[PDB]
């Protein structure tokens, strides 16, 4: 169940759901496991408030134990290619493909909560059947980590040389190292 | 020429209304005073004469509408008893303002200067309040626009009102000295 809330304006008052008021704020939020569906939603959000005002910064707050990657990169060229700066915060967890949607966010406007853990490691996948086959998807897979190295560099800052070490295995990093890492610029504390 | 009493009108109107203490003063300190302020027309010490109306609140058939009727009878000065649920706001097709000065002429026989010391009462003002809740775009004729145009006819203005039924001769008439129910 959504709770259902009033909003007061001029012309009258307004029912809305708790998730549809927020959408008005230009206030996105990215719950769960990153799939097809899912992912296809949060295009159509961005897209609309593009449209309403390409000037005012976006709030994406991203709380999911990651996914699958094809659906992530469709929201990453997206975040890139519209104008508006979309803000991103960490709320809980930031998996290996929710890690990599918080970074990719507007430089100067990233920031994680005190107690959030980011994770990262390389792509996962496998297949059966023919040796030919093997070879093809296994070439597939490894372009794909390869294209996610240079990328979380090219946000984060690092060099390429030592993202991949890091991301051979699952690496937790606080909030505080996530910030001296360069994949966030700070932390939101206390209201000021 | 002594005019009557609070008590005395008072007593006239228990011969006609029943269970019924608290209106009855309202209207007889008002009618009372209505005589002195009249009578008098800023020309004692007291300059600038205010004016105070009247307004009923109670359930259907509790006698509102018998006190306006009963206290006529007693009442020199004339009376006339209108609806606002057909008013409408000036240029609708429903009715105008001015219908109500129309028919307190009909009691005085066409007489402005003693219709203006006369009294008025008007029925079903429920009717007038806001209906659309804080309004939109609809611009609510019925309710709201009617208020605002009574508003200079309490406080007192001239008006305009046709002489014998008509809809190119119009009479002035002050309000500023009339009693409203
Ligand atoms: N207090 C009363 N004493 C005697 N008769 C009364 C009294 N109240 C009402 N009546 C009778 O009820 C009739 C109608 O009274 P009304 O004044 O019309 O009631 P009402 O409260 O004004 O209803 P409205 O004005 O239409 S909302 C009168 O003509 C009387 O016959």
């Amino acid at each position: 169940l959504v709770p259902m809330v009033i909003e007061q304006t001029s012309r009258g008052e307004r029912s809305f759901d708790i998730y549809s008021r927020l959408l008005k704020e230009r206030v996105i939020f990215l719950t769960g496991q990153v799939e097809d569906h899912m992912a296809n939603l949060i295009v159509a959000q961005m897209l609309f408030l593009e449209a309403e005002n390409p000037e005012k910064d976006i709030y994406l707050y991203i709380n999911s134990p990651g996914g699958v990657i094809t659906a992530g990169m469709s929201i990453y060229d997206t975040m890139q290619f519209i104008k508006p700066d979309v803000s991103t915060i960490c709320m809980g967890q930031a998996a290996s493909m929710g890690a990599f949607l918080l970074t990719a966010g507007a430089k100067g406007k990233r920031f994680c909560l005190p107690n959030s853990r980011v994770m990262i490691h390389q792509p996962l996948g496998g297949y059966q059947g023919q040796a030919t086959d093997i070879e093809i998807h296994a070439r597939e897979i490894l372009k794909v980590k390869g294209r996610m190295n240079e990328l979380m560099a090219l946000h984060t800052g690092q060099s390429l040389e030592q993202i991949e070490r890091d991301t051979e295995r699952d690496r937790f990093l606080s909030a505080p190292e996530a910030v001296e890492y360069g994949l966030v610029d700070s932390i939101l504390t206390h209201r000021n | 020429s002594a005019l009557p009493t609070p008590h005395e009108i008072r007593n006239h109107l228990d011969d006609y209304v029943i269970g019924q203490e608290q209106a009855k003063k309202v209207l007889a300190v008002a009618v009372y005073n209505h005589y002195k302020r009249l009578r008098n027309g800023d020309t004692s010490n007291g300059v600038e004469l205010g004016k105070s109306n009247i307004l009923l609140i109670g359930p259907t058939g509790s006698g509102k509408t018998l006190l306006a009727e009963t206290l006529a009878r007693l009442l020199d000065v004339p009376f006339t008893m209108a609806d606002a649920t057909t008013l409408t706001e000036a240029g609708y097709v429903g009715e105008d303002v001015e219908n109500i000065i129309q028919k307190l002429l009909q009691k005085s026989d066409y007489d402005v200067q003693k219709a203006q010391r006369g009294i008025v009462y008007i029925d079903q003002i429920d009717k007038i309040s806001r209906k659309s809740d804080n309004p939109s775009i609809t611009r609510d004729v019925s309710g709201e626009g009617v208020q605002q145009a009574l508003l200079k006819l309490i406080e007192g203005t001239v008006a305009a009102v046709p002489p014998q039924g008509g809809r190119q001769e119009f009479l002035q008439v002050d309000t500023s000295k009339i009693l409203f129910i």
